[PDB]
């Protein structure tokens, strides 16, 4: 039966795991309340995306990609179309890059809203768990308008640009949402910084130093939550992100409270980059741009190489050129890299997905050292994992 | 004050707010109401509303 | 000998000694020997075979492959 | 033979006798199970967020009586909201066997119907959830809309009402138990609970640190 | 001889660890070929040089029946940067004895990433703590992501019928 | 103290009292929900519900097979050497294996494949999802032509300012498509 | 530990069964074919599966007792049960509540 | 006026998500006309009720 | 009302081709195919959009091409005719079978007309199509429904 | 009330406005085939919820 011994007790967190960040299994062993070790068992969602990719052309594989970081969506499609387009030297127009910045920043907000909802219920108050769904459902319809389905399987990113231009009443509908959402961002900050029962669950709980974050290898709002200031939209001048003014959010504490505040402040800078991109959009609204192509349709400043959504409509039999390559995209939860090497055929020779969720999860044994049983979910909920990006 | 002593102590023995039977902290699997299904769980389900009333 | 796009089958004596046996399991599955695998993209000494099973394709040598007419 | 994968003839007469009183006590048996069935809060892959969006305020979960019970015993319905790999395929049958017998799995998404886009070349994906558990309703999509799964609840609710009360005995599994002896060597369990205090993390071993 | 070296090849030349400098990338970073006996000598110098960030320890198959490759991309992480210097170290290893020394003691980033190289490819990492399979069942026998992997006839991996 | 303990209860039980004022004011708001089977929300103009097929327009090109992520649609064609033009005899896409990525309707030369609006495809049997050429060539269930369903619109289709589909008596999308054809 | 290989029809546990509760053993391998009655069996074909179950356990008694190796027996058993459907020996159970036809639809021979 | 299966119409009623979109119709069922809209990337056909459509010559 | 008797079975013995109108929330159609299943009738609930041409699926054998997904060849699975092969499997003690076509909102008006007359020419075989919706479960013959 | 603070409806479609939703949630538990866990006590398992309620 179930006896009562004196050695430390190992509890299996189980692959069931009723939480929204996938199927993780932790064999955390307890010392009454303190944990002394924890091994994460991953790969419950290992489907083999690096083996599929060697038998898919790029337009066959673009539907596959927005399932690793399925919280984000088009952050996976960002790296995937970037890997042959920065290897073949295919120019993306400036309008297609500006829609990519619009789509990636709305994905980073929706990635952060999907992290925040579970995390607020993990740390306490679960009444905002039902009101951050509604905030994400507005971004769901900005993706359903422009692209197809809802939040993933939205084949928007292409090699020469983007799949199609925006709809007609679209830019005026972020400006209805992104001006309504930005009041609610500060509501989320004053949920945890005020009510100081939550600050005693998040100060010093899962504290990782700056020197051990670079060694263990982290990225995004978990590296930058230790005062590292390393953002690959600023470090690599990534596709017209350098045309905007926005400050990389850091925190010099390392704890879970610092990791919380950087992510909410990354929502705030995301709407900042959004509003600088809607006004700096080359054709502006699409119906404003489509009208200029009807009044001056022969040869205008519009209908050029820019002011359009695709550079060249590439064939399905687009051969990747030969050569190694490593492409970074600053995802919502870190660096999503892929290590593309191709031969002259249309399939890549090796497609190594370097996930952000992978390298941030290997410190979770180390962060669960001295913490309590109730703090285990507060650590794992703050690393912002998506099992599926971890496992692939 | 004694109404407030009764009110916090009653809800800490019947309600759903100060209750770790939802194992959202994962201190257990689902608490003591884990292996209970069917008519025995109905006593754990509906008998926590007799205790609330 | 073996073209691109013809049904081949794998000989089990030449397979379970070489470097191709280190990657896989030694108890080879029966789809490998019934001749229905279609050869695509011969690259030098090695051929990639698309068996009618819905699993990833295998690169095997042209010595370990026999044409199944 | 003459017809591949045939249908066996039901040789029983299926005498499902029912008067006015038993049919009235059968409509309550079915209405109480369709209008309040409880899904296990389960999901592995992307399709759980299309199922968790149905918990939210825009599409109401508890409108059909769905209360998400995060334990296999208190739940009956199990919406398989995620791709089932080689791992989690023993875990899913365990969560299905740990259920009171009016179960009603519904598949969700393309990757539990036929393992949809990993059905072509992927070395560890179960191609369809009904290679493991018996399913009631299928649901195509990748992901489905939250409206699309509430149609699959409506298709499920129409299927609970067909269930007669005299067929409760066929809901139990049958044990055609066979046994055999083997000579396979038992392996020690590779996954033991120690990670940080394993005797390889404390210091780099000799014959490695000399080249460091 | 044929191809010239870069700033990391000239730095390792001055420390008497002569590496086979491959060409540039398609993105313009340096590729360096290091044998499996001089890896921890090279990595201890580059970590002391300033390459404090191991980014994407990837294992790569250079062809069926050819030598397996363990690529070590790494970058000089700082508090602020404008395309900081990066280098990819490539360690070729034969299919017979795929053993590369583990760089976990240089960068702890290669804890899962060298396990994923051992999970998919057959590359055993000497001096690795907890070298098991992460992504797969731990009792699996095959090495997927090789070109040679023959997937078994499991009933779950078949068609949906 | 005996006075410090009874006065340490008022500082919290008042703060709880102005917490219940907020939660009761959450009940003042109208439930912004979508009652599904009686108010089906309208899909977008680019929503990829399921595929439609035109058998008199498919000239056996097999571009749909080569651009599908899993090579799904079964184009069955003979060459028909008397006419020297391949006329297909059967076409079928097996939904349930479908991800609805709609690569086939995009790289279509003849505009034969096309996405519909209907997401409400869900069967008791898996093999009843294997739609024929004459089962894909049917009429999509339009949401607004149902005399049981009051269809509410979606966000990014409401007019400018409103963020809900229930207080919408009329209107259109947020901006005109050709206002500057007579204006400018 | 309970090493098990549970597909839809072939449940192979490493141990013996006393009334639902399974005790993990090292010598035995219990097997109940088709727990949910999707197939209508008979005594002629149940002996064919039970002779196949003796055949694979005796053949694979040089390997290691892992869940990978039990999943290979239950794979070859479930591949054998499906061949008993395409031979027309057993048939689908219509008294089951679900008719999803997991081992392929009924189909006639050569039209 | 009647509608022929293969000509271009445009929608006319304002209580509809497709206000003045246009394209070639397809598969005229005896009550319903499905109009392929050719919108942007993925061509989408939505049906109507053999009315609220004006042909554009 | 609640205590519905077996009047639904009597209309199916008379009309043969019924057209149900169910509430869209679901759960109240299937109480009328328990009255039908208690009276000897087996029920085969199909989905109406998945059927192709009704003559080729129901009364004829049909070549159902499975998803080969690039790895197989173009197989043709000739399934037996649905309303025929299912009539030859129910026992002669039991009565006919009833097609319970859910999602009948997306069938053509020339497909209800084929389903109406098919119950005449085939002995002991009926259909029930769940076309449309209404707040109360109400039925009518399919010959009535193709008129309006 | 929990749906009103979340701006969802609550149980419609059963009864008029959920009036039968306590009844069907309590009647499905009486109809479910309550089976004990395999290796467990029997008398202490059944009187488990009885001593609570
Ligand atoms: S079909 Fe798509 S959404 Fe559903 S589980 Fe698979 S990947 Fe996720
Ligand atoms: S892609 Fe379109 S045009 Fe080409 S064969 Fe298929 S349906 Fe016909
Ligand atoms: S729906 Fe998408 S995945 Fe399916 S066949 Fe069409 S293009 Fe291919």
């Amino acid at each position: 039966k179930i006896e009562t011994r004196t050695e430390p007790m190992v509890i299996n967190m189980g692959p069931h795991h009723p939480s929204m960040h996938g199927v993780l299994r932790l064999m955390v062993t307890l010392d009454g309340e303190d944990v002394i070790d924890c091994e994460p068992v991953i790969g419950y969602l290992h489907r083999g995306m690096e083996k599929i990719a060697e038998n898919r052309t790029n337009i066959m594989f673009i539907p596959y990609v927005s399932r690793w970081d399925y919280a984000a969506g088009m952050f996976n499609e960002a790296v995937t179309v970037n890997a042959p387009e920065k290897l073949a030297g295919i120019p993306v127009p400036k309008r297609a890059s500006y829609i990519r910045v619009i789509m990636l920043e709305l994905n980073r907000i929706a990635n952060h809203l999907l992290w925040l909802g579970p995390f607020l219920a993990d740390v306490g108050a679960q009444t905002p768990f039902f009101y951050i769904f509604r905030e994400r459902e507005y971004i769901y319809d900005l993706f359903e308008a422009a692209t197809g389905m809802r939040f993933i399987n939205n084949n928007y990113f292409r090699i020469g640009g983007v799949a199609a231009d925006l709809t007609y009443g679209w830019v005026t509908k972020c400006r209805d949402f992104c001006d309504y959402f930005l009041p609610k961002v500060d509501e989320y900050e004053r949920l945890i910084t005020n009510n100081p029962i939550f600050v005693r669950r998040l100060q010093g709980v899962g504290k990782i130093s700056r020197e051990e974050a670079i060694n263990w290898g982290l990225s995004g709002p978990m590296l930058r939550a230790s005062g590292v200031k390393w953002d690959l939209r600023k470090v690599d001048h990534y596709e017209c992100y350098d045309d905007f003014d926005w400050d990389v959010p850091v925190a010099t504490e390392g704890d879970c409270l610092a990791r919380y505040i950087v992510r909410i402040q990354e929502m705030r800078e995301s709407v900042k980059i959004i509003r600088q991109a809607l006004d700096g959009l080359p054709g502006g609204p699409y119906e404003n741009l489509e009208a200029k192509r009807m009044l001056e349709g022969a040869k205008s400043e519009w209908n050029g190489f820019d002011y359009q959504y695709i550079g060249k409509k590439l064939s399905p039999t687009f051969k990747i050129p030969k050569g190694e390559h490593y492409v970074r995209v600053e995802s919502g939860k870190g660096e999503l890299g892929i290590y593309l090497i191709g031969d002259d055929n249309v399939f890549p020779w090796r497609w190594k997905i370097r996930p952000p969720d992978f390298n941030n999860l290997q410190v979770l044994p180390q962060l669960l050292k001295g913490m309590k049983v109730a703090d285990i979910v507060a650590i794992l909920g703050s690393i912002d994992v998506i099992m599926g990006s971890v496992d692939r | 004050i004694g109404f407030l002593v009764f009110w916090i102590a009653a809800l800490a023995e019947c309600e759903r707010l100060p209750f770790d039977l939802p194992e959202a902290e994962e201190e257990l699997v689902a608490g003591y109401q884990t292996e209970y299904a069917g008519m025995k769980f109905a006593l754990f389900y509906l008998g926590a509303y007799v205790n609330l009333v | 000998a073996i073209k691109k796009g013809d049904l081949v089958k794998v000989v089990a004596e030449k397979l379970a000694n070489s470097l191709e046996a280190l990657a896989s399991d030694h108890r080879y599955p029966p789809y490998l020997f019934e001749g229905r695998g279609e050869v695509v993209d011969i690259r030098g000494d090695y051929a990639q075979i698309k068996f009618p099973v819905p699993t990833p394709t295998v690169w095997l040598r042209l010595d370990q492959l026999e044409v199944a007419q | 033979p003459a017809i591949l994968n045939p249908i066996a003839r039901p040789e029983v007469p299926q005498e499902l006798a029912e008067n006015i009183i038993l049919t009235s006590l059968n409509d309550v048996y079915d209405w109480a199970r369709l209008s309040s069935l409880w899904p296990l809060m389960y999901g592995t892959a992307c399709c759980f967020i299309e199922f968790a969006a149905m918990i939210g305020s825009r599409f109401d979960f508890d409108r059909f009586g769905l209360v998400p019970r995060n334990s296999p015993r208190q739940a009956d319905l199990i919406i398989t909201s995620g791709t089932i790999t080689m791992k989690m395929a023993p875990a899913l049958v365990r969560l299905y066997e740990q259920m009171p017998s009016p179960k009603y799995v519904i598949a969700m998404g393309a990757c539990t119907i036929t393992g949809g886009m990993f059905s072509s070349d992927s070395y560890s994906a179960v191609r369809g959830v009904d290679k493991l558990i018996p399913v009631d309703v299928y649901l195509p999509g990748c992901p489905p809309r939250p409206e699309a799964i509430m149609d699959a609840i409506v298709k499920l609710r129409k299927k609970i009402a067909n269930e007669h009360i005299n067929e409760r005995g066929n809901l139990a599994q049958t044990h055609r138990l066979f046994t055999a002896k083997h000579k396979m060597k038992p392996v020690p369990p590779i996954l033991t609970g120690q990670y940080l205090n394993a005797p390889s993390r404390q210091a780099p071993p000799p014959a490695l640190a000399a080249a460091m | 001889p044929i191809v010239e070296a870069g700033p990391v090849g000239r730095l390792l030349q001055s420390q008497n660890l002569s590496v086979e400098s491959l060409g540039r990338d398609a993105s313009g970073v340096e590729m360096i070929k290091v044998d499996r006996d001089r890896l921890l000598a090279v990595c201890q110098t580059l970590y002391a040089d300033g390459f404090n960030y191991l980014r994407c320890q990837a294992a790569y198959d250079s062809g069926p029946g050819q030598d397996l490759v363990s690529t070590y991309h790494l970058i000089k992480l700082s508090d602020n940067a404008d395309r900081p210097p990066e280098v990819r170290i490539k360690v070729f290893v034969p299919r017979d004895d795929p053993r590369v020394p583990s760089v976990y003691w240089i960068w702890k980033t290669a804890d899962w990433q060298e396990r994923e190289s051992y999970d998919m490819f057959g590359i055993v990492y000497e001096g690795h703590p907890n070298l098991k399979r992460i992504l797969m069942p731990e009792d699996w026998v095959g090495w997927p992501l090789r070109k040679d992997y023959i997937t078994p006839d499991f009933y779950e991996l078949q068609e949906a019928y | 103290q005996i006075t410090n303990y009874a006065k340490e209860a008022v500082q919290s039980a008042k703060y709880i009292g102005q917490g219940l004022s907020v939660t009761f004011d959450h009940m003042r708001r109208r439930p912004i929900t979508v009652q599904y089977p009686y108010e089906k929300l309208i899909p977008s103009e680019r929503f990829r519900g399921r595929i439609h097929f035109e058998f008199d327009k498919c000239i056996a090109c097999e571009v749909c097979v080569r651009v599908c992520p899993i090579n799904l649609p079964v184009v069955d064609w003979v060459f028909n050497k008397e006419l020297k033009k391949k006329e297909l005899k059967h076409y079928s896409i097996d939904f349930g294996v479908c991800i609805f990525c709609a690569n086939c309707v995009e790289y279509c030369p003849t505009n034969c494949l096309s996405v519909t609006e209907e997401y409400e495809l869900a069967t008791y049997d898996r093999h009843e999802l294997n739609y024929d050429s004459v089962a894909m060539g049917r009429i999509p269930y339009k949401v607004t032509q149902d005399p049981m369903v009051t269809p509410i619109r979606e966000f990014a289709y409401l007019p400018a300012g409103v963020m809900s589909g229930h207080d919408l008596p009329a209107g259109a999308q947020r901006a005109g498509e050709r206002p500057e054809a007579i204006a400018n | 530990m309970l090493l098990k290989s549970t597909t839809r029809h072939v449940h192979i546990y490493a141990g013996h069964v006393v009334d639902g509760e399974v005790h993990p053993d090292t010598e035995t391998l219990t097997l109940n074919v088709d727990p949910d009655n999707e197939l209508e069996w008979n005594e002629a074909a149940l002996a064919k599966v039970e002779a196949k179950f003796r055949e694979l356990v005796a053949n694979a008694a040089g390997e290691d007792l892992t869940e990978y190796n039990l999943r290979r027996i239950g794979s070859d058993l479930e591949h054998f049960i499906r061949s008993l459907l395409m031979q027309g020996e057993i048939g689908y159970n219509l008294n089951s509540r679900v008719r999803n036809y997991s081992l392929g639809i009924p189909r006639v021979n050569h039209s | 006026m009647t509608i022929l299966p293969g000509m271009t119409v445009k929608v006319t009623n304002p209580n509809d998500t497709y206000y003045q979109f246009q394209g070639i119709v397809q598969r005229i069922t005896d009550g319903k006309v499905a109009v392929l809209f050719e919108g942007g990337n993925w061509d989408k056909l939505v049906t109507f009720q053999a009315s609220e459509l004006e042909p554009v010559v | 009302g609640l205590l519905a008797g077996y009047q639904f079975v009597k209309d199916l013995e008379s009309a043969g081709a019924l057209a149900l109108f169910v509430p869209p929330e679901g759960g109240f159609e299937g109480r009328y195919q328990r009255r039908l299943r208690s009276k000897g009738y087996t029920t085969l609930p199909m989905s109406a959009p998945g059927l192709g041409d009704l003559a080729a699926y129901l009364t004829q054998e049909h070549g159902i091409r499975p998803a080969h997904t690039g790895k197989e060849d173009i197989r043709v699975y000739f399934q037996p005719p649905l309303v025929t092969y299912h009539l030859e499997n129910l026992p002669p003690n039991a009565k006919g079978l009833v097609l319970w076509l859910i999602d009948g909102k997306r069938l053509s008006k020339q497909e209800f007309a084929y389903l109406a007359q098919l119950t005449q020419t085939l002995p002991k075989f009926k259909v029930v199509v769940e076309v449309g919706g209404d707040r109360v479960v109400r039925w009518e013959p399919l010959a009535d429904w193709v008129a309006a | 009330i929990s749906a009103a603070v979340q701006q969802r409806i609550g149980p419609e479609y059963i009864g008029p406005l959920g009036i039968l939703a306590p009844l069907a949630d309590g009647l499905k538990l009486i109809f479910k085939e309550d089976v004990l866990p395999a290796n467990s006590d029997r008398w202490l398992f059944t009187l488990g919820p009885a001593v609570v309620v």
